[PDB]
RNA sequence: UCAACCUAUUCUCAAACUUUAAAUGGGUAAGAAGCCCGGCUCGCUGGUGUGGAGCCGGGCGUGGAAUGCGAGUGCCUAGUGG
RNA sequence: CCAGAAAAGGUGUUGGUUGAUAUAGACAGCAGGAUGGUGGCCAUGGAAGUCGGAAUCCGCUAAGGAGUGUGUAACAACUCAC
RNA sequence: GCUCAGGGAGGACAGAAACCUCCCGUGGAGCAGAAGGGCAAAAGCUCGCUUGAUCUUGAUUUUCAGUACGAAUACAGACCG
RNA sequence: GUCUACGGCCAUACCACCCUGAACGCGCCCGAUCUCGUCUGAUCUCGGAAGCUAAGCAGGGUCGGGCCUGGUUAGUACUUGGAUGGGAGACCGCCUGGGAAUACCGGGUGCUGUAGGCUU
């Protein structure tokens, strides 16, 4: 044979890693640099801008941490997008642009500085940094968070820094990942950029599968022609949702209904049903013995 | 010949007797070996 | 060849034992621990006395198996050659060391690796031996004639457990009826109210 | 004689503890030091930039200067005959906060509360805090049965 | 009933070729490689330095290549067709794959070339289960629960159901 | 079968082994240089008269464990270093 | 401190623990028995209870071991357990 | 971006050991060396770019008389990666 | 009742196997034109929503291993201070205070912060 290697020893000397790194969701070195404040800040906070691209959604939220947990000041998800017009298509990086700018116009609105740096309306994906107005109250400045995403060229995580820059935040951030920089050259295409943010990589790609073969059309863009969205309707339905977006960033939450107080999972049983339940398994093990012999 | 090399033998006796004095108690400590661009601070809010 | 033992007795030194840095020790002539018919059950030799030290010194690895051998060839004469159980419960570890003279002097003192000794608290049960209930004046005997090749003083108790156990013996054989201790050999194994179910049904079975 | 390194004889003081390694937690980092805080040096094993050295290991100073990373602290140390309030730096891993100072603030707010009450009522309360006095009379309630008597164990010699 | 994510398939299918020496037999043991699979294949190089092989540290002495899909089930389908659809009861592993080795290149669809030469070839199948990326991917990675992974008799059904391959006792 | 191997058991150990882990011991704290308000200044930090620090002005004594005792401070200096 | 002793022993004497047997008459002590299969099997030149290896029963019994010791070439003769 | 030492099951020649693959794997590896500490989306391994191995004034720690040198720790001003 | 995003303390959260998961999620899943990266669209990146709790994950179970917290072991081991105490010594008893750790036997099996949903 062999020794079996998760032992009992393997048991007592194991240590585990944190909850959140056996989970997989939080990398503590790149964590540790982003969010501790230096110590002669006292106290003073440190925005990061959280990035989390799903499956279905774009969680961006903006936090701080303090010691018994990182508070969120302002969230803005993908799923808020069919209030301002955009109702199909939620995990693209159109998607991660306008609620990057909705997270941003909505922190905006909470500290009252709206109209105040109000950054691109006119979309262009250039460089573009938001410079702090003197005399006025300073502008926002927080630190941009991937989590875990390869930050590579082209990544919706730098859609919605974008989206969080164009809205009027002072993330410090360089065009080398936004989509456009070439490899090879080191330039960065704008109108490219500018494309990619409007959504042309998707409507292009829908001009391209209307041609050859419809049914695979169908098949990869089916609430695209439910929803009634096609590529002429794409741009400006964009630029629309921009414009919604700049105009009303405020955010209703949804009223509590009352509780039915319906246990859907099964509770944890108590000391004396566990047991009696091996009490009756051994009473029944012997009386099930006794006859059979 | 050799000899006794290292000892603390009697040293602990001559410590106390004149007491091993506690450092002097003196508020308005000095302000060498603080952060530079933190004292440029302090001392242009005194000046101003 | 080797100096009297009377000078490595007392338990002067820290414990030094054969490792990766005293290297070179030479093997402690005892090597066989435990013999008899050690290979038994634990339900016929039931009887067991201990030889257990009243001083705190140390027993050299030559006085173990001088003890050892005195020990065996009394009950090889006694109980027959198959009725008892000596285990050795000492086995030597402190190596201990020897400055011998050739003229340096004491200069450079730091002995060579000569012999292993066993450091043996106070209340220490040093031997013991098992037989049946019948043989009890043969282990008396036994231990007895076997103190005289130790230093020191020793006392010889007869136990209260069921052989080489942590078992006593008026609750040994209850709890074999109980079926709460099962046995492999020489001893027994230990069966708890804390196991998964299965391996109660695998002995109720 | 011996070396004379500054990690020497430390294999247990800055080692980590038991089913404790790897990464630190972070709410060692995440808690600000002002000036004048009373605070304790625990050097640790994980981190070696801004060690503070062996002879502090346990104690606890006084915060005098504040840095991005580190803590300037001003130590009482022992030398032969004389106490040197000598001040260090040290990384912000290595150092944690006393409670032997909250106990005495929440003292004094406590007190100083209680004097504000019972002034405008003219209860004298006290407030020094006097040691653990002698035990006051009382009577111990034989209810029924009698005491159980003791008597010393007859010797066995069991081993 | 069936739950259609627990329907089992292939994964991928690796090959390699060993040639145990570096130069121009590798060099065009790769040549092979890439007409059976239509990519380039890679260098393995040696691990350790054995004398009585005749290979050295960081030496070139293999070429492997793994392929996926439809064009993966086309090169397991020519390779079983060269063995006859029967493999043996010790060919597959305890996790579930399994794999075996042809003896020449010539006869699964490559024409002969005296240039090239003559190679030998394994494959080995790693069968999965729509499911198995939770055990590499980045982010939330996890494994794979018990009752999900492939057992061995469950390779050896899909192999005599998929196939009707003929699995010998041995 | 003899062995290695594997699984629960068992006898005996460590200055340069260790999960646990004392006694004695080592820091710090036991208020007026402390608290509690109001207002300035700053070229540092800053979504924010945010943060921190320094200044002015005011109010608080039941002097905030026990015991004991005058304390601080500076020159010059012999002998000693088996 | 500190100026001298141990293992081991003693039917000297004094305490103490534990277990036996004893008016169904014990411990001594003086007397009477101490038998048969049988000179039990292996062996050995000879071993008859008595140098050796394993067994170790029965009968008659108030009671006697296939023998505790002295003896013998081997017996005999004596002695002991009972 | 990866995950090590080792082990189990497999795969033409191939074996005890060459290469491919699956699974277990709290470090049993590696970090130039002596040992000790420390380390797993790293301090290890592999890639890309590099010269913070640079210019400069103070403070502090270590040995210590609370002196040097060596070594190291916080800062600060430049130029940079 | 519960989940997601980010967390704090880092096993009362780990590990193995089994059972159940309404809704919203989180996932698995379908693709490779574009951004991107590989031997390989497996991973990473990009575009989706035919299918599905099978797995991840969540809740629960195991006379479960572990871990955590108590009892016993134990006023035992060790120990501050003291004696013109014993003992040839080794070491031991006492006075004054402090006081552990296995084996063995119980009990527990994540709490919680900020933001947003679901149970209309
Ligand atoms: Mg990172
Ligand atoms: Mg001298
Ligand atoms: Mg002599
Ligand atoms: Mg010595
Ligand atoms: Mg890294
Ligand atoms: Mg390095
Ligand atoms: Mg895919
Ligand atoms: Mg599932
Ligand atoms: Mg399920
Ligand atoms: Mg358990
Ligand atoms: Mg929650
Ligand atoms: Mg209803």
């Amino acid at each position: 044979f062999v020794k079996v290697v998760k032992n009992k020893a393997y048991f007592k000397r194991y240590q585990v890693k944190f909850r959140r790194r056996r989970e997989g969701k939080t990398d503590y070195y790149a964590r540790k640099r982003l969010v501790i404040q230096d110590k002669n800040k006292y106290n003073t906070p440190k925005y990061r801008m959280i990035v989390r691209v799903t499956n279905r959604d774009i969680i961006c939220q903006i936090a701080y941490a303090r010691i018994e947990g990182d508070m969120i000041v302002c969230a803005a998800y993908a799923h808020e997008l069919p209030k301002y017009g955009v109702k199909v298509g939620l995990t693209n990086y159109a998607a991660a642009y306008c609620t990057g700018l909705l997270l941003a116009r909505r922190l905006l609105n909470r500290f009252g500085m709206d109209k105040i740096y109000e950054g691109q309306v006119e979309v262009t994906g250039d460089e573009y940094n938001v410079e702090s107005i003197d005399g006025q109250p300073g502008a926002f400045t927080c630190y941009l968070d991937a989590g875990l995403a390869r930050t590579t060229t082209g990544n919706k995580v730098f859609g919605a820094l974008k989206g969080a820059v164009d809205g009027g935040l002072s993330i410090p951030h360089s065009t080398k990942r936004f989509p456009g920089y070439d490899s090879e050259s080191k330039e960065f295409n704008a109108e490219v950029h500018r494309k990619h943010i409007m959504g042309q990589n998707v409507a292009d790609y829908m001009r391209y599968l209307m041609e050859e073969d419809e049914d695979a059309y169908k098949k990869q863009f089916s609430q695209y022609i439910k929803n009634n969205v096609t590529p002429d309707m794409m741009e400006e339905m964009y630029k629309k949702a921009h414009a919604a977006i700049r105009e009303n960033p405020v955010y209703e939450k949804k009223p509590k209904r009352e509780v039915k107080k319906k246990r859907w999972n099964r509770p944890k049983m108590s000391l004396a049903q566990k047991k009696d339940r091996v009490a009756q398994k051994k009473a029944s093990f012997l009386r099930a013995q006794e006859r059979a012999a | 010949a050799k000899s006794k090399n290292h000892t603390t033998h009697n040293q602990s006796r001559k410590w106390h007797r004149n007491g091993i004095k506690k450092p002097r108690s003196q508020r308005y400590e000095s302000l060498k070996g603080v952060d530079p661009k933190f004292l440029r601070n302090m001392r242009f809010a005194k000046k101003h | 060849g080797r100096r009297p033992a009377r000078c490595y007795r007392y338990c002067k030194n820290k414990p030094y034992p054969k490792s990766r840095f005293c290297r070179g020790v030479p093997d402690a002539k005892i090597r066989i621990f435990d013999l008899g018919r050690k290979k038994a059950k634990v339900d016929e030799f039931p009887l067991c006395g201990h030889m257990v030290s009243d001083e705190y010194e140390q027993l050299s690895s030559e006085a173990l198996e001088a003890a050892r051998i005195c020990a065996n060839k009394y009950m090889v004469k006694s109980c027959g050659k198959d009725g008892f159980h000596i285990r050795v419960r000492l086995h030597p570890f402190h190596v201990i060391r020897i400055n011998k003279m050739l003229q340096t002097g004491m200069r450079g003192a730091f002995g060579k690796p000569q012999g292993t000794v066993a450091r043996v608290h106070i209340g220490q049960v040093i031997m013991s031996i098992r037989t049946k209930l019948q043989n009890k004046e043969h282990v008396v005997e036994a231990l007895r004639r076997a103190k005289f090749k130790f230093p020191g003083r020793q006392k010889i108790h007869i136990s209260k457990k069921w052989g080489f156990t942590k078992f006593n013996a008026d609750e040994f054989e209850d709890m074999v009826a109980e079926k709460r201790l099962i046995p492999d050999g020489c001893g027994v194994k230990y069966i708890p109210n804390r196991g998964p179910l299965d391996k109660w049904r695998a002995l109720h079975s | 004689t011996n070396t004379k390194g500054k990690r020497r004889g430390t294999r247990y003081m800055f080692s980590r503890p038991f089913r404790k390694h790897g990464v630190v937690p972070l709410a060692t980092y995440m808690r600000i030091y002002k000036k004048g805080d009373i605070v304790d040096i625990k050097g640790m094993g994980t981190v070696q930039k801004g060690m503070p050295h062996k002879c502090y290991h346990g104690k606890t100073g006084r915060v005098y200067n504040v840095t991005q990373h580190a803590v300037g602290i001003v130590v009482n140390k022992q030398v032969k005959g004389k106490i040197l309030a000598k001040r260090i730096n040290v990384r912000i891993e290595h150092i944690k906060h006393s409670k032997s100072r909250d106990s005495f603030l929440k003292r004094v707010k406590e007190n100083d509360q209680k004097k504000k009450e019972a002034k405008e009522k003219g209860t004298w309360v006290q407030l020094k805090r006097q040691p653990a006095p002698p035990r006051e009379a009382h009577f111990v309630r034989t209810n029924g049965k009698e005491p159980e008597l003791l008597e010393p164990i007859p010797y066995e010699f069991m081993a | 009933k069936e739950n259609p994510m627990r329907e089992l398939r292939i994964r991928k299918l690796c090959l390699n070729i060993c040639v145990g020496e570096s130069g121009d037999r590798l060099t065009r043991a790769a040549k092979v490689l890439e007409q059976l699979t239509g990519q380039t294949p890679v260098f393995s190089k040696a691990r350790y330095t054995v004398r009585s092989f005749g290979i050295r540290r960081n030496e070139k002495i293999a070429v492997h290549c793994t392929v996926r899909g439809a064009k993966a089930e086309e090169i397991l389908e020519k390779g079983l067709k060269v063995r006859e659809y029967e493999l043996r009861k010790n060919n597959f592993s305890d996790t579930g794959n399994f794999g075996f080795g042809i003896q020449e290149h010539i006869d699964l669809g490559i024409k002969y070339d005296p240039s090239i030469g003559i190679y030998g070839l394994d494959f080995y199948v790693v069968l999965g289960r729509p499911g198995f990326s939770i055990a590499d991917k980045k982010r939330r990675t996890g494994c794979i629960g018990a009752k999900h992974r492939i057992s061995k008799e469950e390779a050896m059904r899909w192999f005599q159901q998929k196939y009707d391959g003929i699995i010998l006792p041995g």
